[PDB]
RNA sequence: UAAUUGCGAUAACGAACGAGACCUUAACCUACUAAAUAGUGGUGCUAGCAUUUGCUGGUUAUCCACUUCUUAGAGGGACUAUCGGUUUCAAGCCGAUGGAAGUUUGAGGCAAUAACAGGUCUGUGAUGCCCUUAGACGUUCUGGGCCGCACGCGCGCUACACUGACGGAGCCAGCGAGUCUAACCUUGGCCGAGAGGUCUUGGUAAUCUUGUGAAACUCCGUCGUGCUGGGGAUAGAGCAUUGUAAUUAUUGCUCUUCAACGAGGAAUUCCUAGUAAGCGCAAGUCAUCAGCUUGCGUUGAUUACGUCCCUGCCCUUUGUACACACC
């Protein structure tokens, strides 16, 4: 399966918590500031925080979400 | 050795009216049809097709196929 | 004018070249492959797109590394790819879509490398996944 | 040998003692206003085609 | 006193343990198979896969 | 029209060599023949004992020609298959040195190949003059 | 000026991309002619051995490794540049091997 | 048609392979239908190939199987006996034999006598242990008629002197005409004796 | 491929060296019928014989049939060399023998009987019909019958 | 969800380990750096065939240019992206497109808490206790044994053949190893039928062995369905190699003998894609000895994309007269 874990989650939720005014729906861009504005530890981790944000903040166009 | 092994020939008009009823020739058809034995099935093959009615589809070896004239 | 192809690993070298119509797979014409029953595969990147088609190109290929069947695939592949990366270089990228459009669509993984690759074995049975077979009593 | 083709439509879900069977809603292709469940041993999926000897068999689930 | 020793499994030994059995002699370590267990790191053979 | 031995590719060029040798007269056979496996690993003389030392040579200069110099370990290597053991798991056993040198010297004293500066055999201007001829006939005569 | 090579080979891939840097960096500091570092492919010096130090269990086999990379580096200077270049890499892990 | 030429001379007889409709360099694709209605989209004919030998990814999923040109999935079932496990190249010429003698017995397309011994051999009703009696689908019926065809070749040239080829062959005219000769028929004809006699 | 007619002169099943050899093989195997002749001596003498090796041992001649048997009978002197025989510095005059007759028994029984009459480890072992080539006796050849 | 993975729910809140993350490797990158220890072209020198100048070959200090192949550093790349559908509101899932790669991308390495009277005192100059310690249970030398054969069992090798055996011919890997106190990997020449011997040579290794010219495989022929030219057990004779020493044959080679075995009872093992299976190769043990193992590559299916029926596992509920825990 595809199931993010909370380490991704938690993180991509504080990304856009703070970052809302920032990275766009798109997952490059949203990968290229994660590099600047979060010192993920690989590549891999910081590909899954950028793709989880940038479906979070696609969903949020929608409507608010919870948390 | 069991069954036609070297002569084939107290019925040699079987070279030439055996053409009729199977358009197929091959190695173990002449060692079916009581005619041919494999031993020299192969060569009897190379003989019809040299001078004959056999007419070869290709030159594979570990098989044979062969048609009438037409 | 230089490209590639591979199946496991099996690479063939191709260049291709302003020339006339000469297609070398390793010295030999491409009718010398000699699988002898793969020598339509070889063939296949050329009867897709143009039969003759070429008094313009030389293909030159030269391959190593793997298995007759890898060999056939690679050198299959190497010339439709330079093929491919001479239209688009050199004649124009209209006929580099084009053609490309029949050897996909075909695709045999005449533009696309397989990425299978053979898997590791492990310890406890010969081969990745055979096991030894195992007893009770 | 009377000739009877179907259509599965939807595939209603495994069944039989190790799972091999699949049943599925399937509607006959002459009188295509008619639906019957069939039970199938081979792998099939919606818009495939069945062949059945005697047309009218309820299935039901294979225990 | 002694007979020949210069090869088979009584020529060489453990450099460690000086057993006879188990040798590992790739590359010339020539260490016992579970010596060579206890330091390997030491030595510099790591597990990667 | 600059037609070599790389035209014709694996059996065609190769009978049609061991025939001109056969034909030239040139034997240059050891007296093996009839006695011989052509191998350690086979099981069998060679079927036809009239000829195929000449399939041999044949093959050897063809196999000279394709490359650079070639020695009598690379042809035992080359022509060796696999051996039935018996009970025992097929393994390549090279093929017999004896046959290989001979040849080697048959073609040298026939002109076809000559010592290498670097070691083995590499062939001869003659020898890819022949080659090429009778490439360039097999082609003619069949395609 | 002599011709020279010098042959870097070692585990430790940092320490060897280190002094291999270190040495070009001290060739174009002097702008000499080098023929750039070749990089020897790692040999895996695999070693596969039984877990268990007897014969019981379940028939584990363990592969440990030991990664032998090397870079060869041949360039022109003269004595005292071929001593200096040989005298400031001593990083600790990496052999230094300097033929004429 | 066509007849131009270049460096590297290549045969006409290749040369003739697209200029008109396509086909193998001795068999049509075009003229092959399957005699049925619900063995369409499993027995794949229309793509053409030049060769049964598509090194292809067919088993990763579920139903790519469909897709793979049903001459390579009859010749990946002759790729079997566990001593002729791989010798690829070994199974494509028998095919090649087996189509020239099917073309040579009653032509009939070869390739279209294949399709119609698959289409007869595949068994529509079957039985399942629970025995009931279910229906076929038609990914497996095709399956169960290219390892009937198939196995019934295997075991007639077992120990006899004629070749795999030709025994292919007739088990594949005999399934095609639908005879009660071929092994193919008989075994798909026992699997349906006992289908309405479970129900 | 040619006039095979022959009416009456076509051997079947023939005799040869106190042998029984069927005429409806190729000669060479034919021959390896006889006890102390295989594959490679056959085709061998078969081939020093200047005879036909491709047709059967029942049609090739009544004459040339006796000069396989005397080339047969005398390897050494029709240029067949020493490390082609069974029998080579056999154990009592050094000539090199090929026994091929009802005869390479006799040679084998005489070969045991001086092993187990100097009572050597081989003719003990033949004695009691156990394997003579240290093979394991533990787990192999156990009911041979 | 593969997951105590998450969405959530909520007398719990906030945490730790394990999972994941991670590391190694296998996939791609006409992007950078850089390569007579890798390679490819344009000129040189240069044999052949063809002569409007082409084709294939050669030129390990013969010229220049480059990095597609190769190598390995620094990096990029995938994050289920995009688009639909389905999702209780979501976590997710299902298809198609794009992509080198969409199953945790494939394979591993690492891997929690509790345990077992699991194995190892015969790995250890790890060891407590007990025994022995000079006619020793220390140690060494010779010889034998560990292999011994009415029989039973486990892992395997070779087969029962024509989808084949045998002969020629074609002639494609990858992982690796190798000697300076010295005999290792061995090219090449020569002799030998072979095994092998001998005279040199290269290599302390991307340099040479080695392009490891592997085998299955492919082509063309012989065999012709018979225990046959399938099969190669048993045995006899000879020739060598390793070793101080081959007898109880170390092994290799030649000729001869040519057993069972005609696809295997009840049972039973492993396995889902470059996988099964077939095929060989290198390494380990190694003076010599693979039918073993560890890896490697060559050829490469069928079937399934499910289920809890069998054998088990995880969570919950439930019953227990079990606690050595249904043996
Ligand atoms: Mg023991
Ligand atoms: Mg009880
Ligand atoms: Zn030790």
């Amino acid at each position: 399966g595809r199931v993010r874990t909370k380490t991704v989650k938690r993180a991509s939720k504080a990304l856009i918590e703070r970052y809302y005014p920032k990275l766009t729906l798109d997952f490059q861009t949203n990968k290229r500031l994660c590099d600047e504005i979060a010192t993920i530890q690989s590549k891999r981790l910081r590909n899954k925080i950028a793709g989880y944000t940038t479906h979070l903040m696609k969903r949020i166009q929608k409507g608010p979400v919870r948390g | 050795a069991q069954h036609a092994v070297i002569l084939d020939q107290e019925k040699y008009d079987r070279i030439l009216k055996e053409v009729p009823t199977y358009r197929y020739v091959s190695v173990s058809v002449l060692v079916d049809r009581l005619k041919i034995g494999g031993s020299l099935a192969r060569i009897a093959l190379r003989h019809l097709e040299k001078e004959g009615i056999i007419k070869p589809i290709s030159k594979h070896s570990k098989q044979a196929i062969y048609t009438r004239a037409t | 004018v230089q490209t590639f192809g591979k199946k496991k690993s099996a690479t063939a070298v191709a260049h291709v070249k302003a020339g006339k119509g000469l297609i070398k797979v390793n010295g030999s014409p491409i009718t010398l492959v000699e699988p002898e029953i793969l020598r339509f595969k070889v063939y296949e990147p050329l009867l897709l797109v143009g039969l003759d088609k070429f008094s313009n190109i030389d293909i030159r290929v030269r391959v190593t590394g793997g298995g007759h069947v890898s060999q056939v695939y690679a050198i299959r592949q190497a010339i439709a790819k330079g093929l491919v990366a001479y239209h688009q270089k050199y004649v124009d990228e209209q006929s580099k879509n084009e053609l490309k459009k029949a050897f996909t669509s075909y695709d045999r993984t005449l533009l696309i490398a397989d990425s299978r690759r053979p898997e590791p074995k492990k310890f406890g049975g010969k081969g990745a996944r055979s096991r030894f077979q195992k007893s009770y009593r | 040998t009377p000739v009877t083709l179907a259509k599965v439509i939807k595939v209603l879900g495994r069944t039989g003692s190790r799972g091999g069977v699949t049943q599925v809603r399937v509607e006959f292709l002459e009188d295509t206003s008619r639906t019957i469940v069939r039970n199938v041993k081979g792998p099939v999926r919606e818009n495939d085609i069945l062949v059945l000897m005697e047309s009218e068999r309820e299935a039901r689930r294979l225990r | 006193f002694s007979h020949p020793r210069r090869y088979g499994k009584g020529s060489r030994q453990c450099r460690v343990c000086s057993s006879h059995t188990g040798l590992i002699r790739k590359y010339g370590l020539n260490i016992c198979r579970q010596c060579f267990r206890e330091k390997a790191n030491d030595i510099g053979f790591n597990k990667f896969r | 029209p600059g037609v070599s031995v790389r035209d014709v590719a694996a059996q065609d060029f190769i009978n049609a060599y061991a025939s001109f040798l056969q034909r030239q007269g040139k034997l240059e056979v050891p007296g093996y023949v009839d006695i011989v496996k052509t191998s350690s690993g086979n099981e069998m003389p060679p079927q036809d004992a009239e000829g195929w030392f000449y399939k041999r040579a044949a093959s050897v200069a063809r196999h000279i020609y394709m490359r650079k110099q070639v020695g009598v370990g690379k042809l035992n290597k080359l022509y060796g298959g696999a051996k039935s053991r018996g009970v025992r798991p097929y393994k390549h056993i090279d093929a017999s040195g004896s046959i290989n040198r001979k040849v080697l010297q048959a073609l040298e004293k026939i002109g076809i190949v000559e010592i290498s500066p670097k070691g083995g055999r590499r062939i001869s201007e003659n020898g890819q003059r022949d080659l090429d001829r009778i490439a360039a006939q097999t082609l003619e005569e069949d395609e | 000026i002599i011709k020279i090579r010098i042959t870097l080979t070692s585990t430790k891939v940092k320490q060897l991309e280190n002094v291999s840097s270190n040495i070009v960096k001290n060739a174009e500091q002097h702008n000499l002619v080098k023929k750039g570092p070749v990089r020897l492919p790692t040999k895996v010096l695999k070693i596969s051995t039984r877990k268990t130090p007897n014969g019981e269990g379940s028939k584990t086999w363990e592969t440990y490794e030991m990664r032998i990379h090397k870079r060869y580096i041949d360039l022109e200077a003269p004595v005292q540049i071929v001593k200096r270049i040989t005298q400031i890499t001593i990083e600790p892990g990496v052999d230094v091997e300097v033929v004429v | 048609f066509t007849p131009v030429v270049l460096a590297t001379p290549i045969p006409e007889e290749v040369q003739q392979a697209q200029t008109e409709i396509k086909l193998f360099n001795k068999w049509s694709f075009e003229e092959v239908e399957v005699k049925d209605a619900s063995l369409v989209d499993y027995v794949q004919v229309r793509q053409p190939i030049f060769v049964a030998h598509t090194a292809g990814r067919y088993a990763n999923k579920r139903f790519r199987k469909a897709q793979c040109p049903i001459i390579e999935r009859l010749t990946n079932s002759l790729m079997m006996n566990g001593r002729n496990n791989g010798k690829k190249l070994k199974a494509v010429r028998i095919i090649k034999h087996t189509l020239d003698i099917i073309n040579v017995l009653t032509d009939q397309n070869p390739i279209q006598v294949v399709v119609d011994a698959i289409t007869n051999t595949g068994p529509r009703e079957d039985t399942t242990r629970v025995r009931q009696a279910v229906d076929v689908s038609p990914l497996r019926r095709v399956n169960q008629a290219i390892a009937l065809l198939t196995i019934g070749a295997r075991e007639a040239a077992f120990r006899n002197i004629k070749t795999i080829a030709e025994t292919l062959a007739e088990e594949l005219i005999n399934a095609a005409k639908g005879s009660s000769t071929s092994y193919a028929i008989k075994k798909k004809d026992e699997l349906e004796r006992v289908a309405k006699s479970n129900r | 491929s040619l006039v095979v007619q022959e009416q009456g002169s076509f051997q079947h099943i023939l005799r040869l060296l106190n042998t029984n050899v069927d005429g409806n093989i190729k000669i060479v195997y034919a021959l390896t019928t006889i006890k102390g002749v295989g594959r490679r001596y056959s085709n061998l003498v078969c081939k020093k014989a200047d005879v036909d090796l491709h047709k059967r041992a029942g049609e090739l001649t009544q004459e040339e049939l006796e000069r396989i048997v005397q080339i047969m009978q005398n390897p050494t002197h029709y240029k067949i060399p020493a490390w082609f025989l069974n029998r080579q510095n056999d154990i009592t005059d050094g000539k090199d023998y090929h026994t091929l007759a009802n005869n390479v028994e006799s040679k084998l029984r005489d070969d045991l009987e001086r092993l187990k009459k100097i009572r050597a480890h081989r003719g003990i072992r033949h004695f009691w019909g156990l394997r003579v080539r240290g093979q394991h006796t533990k787990t192999t050849g156990r009911r041979r019958a």
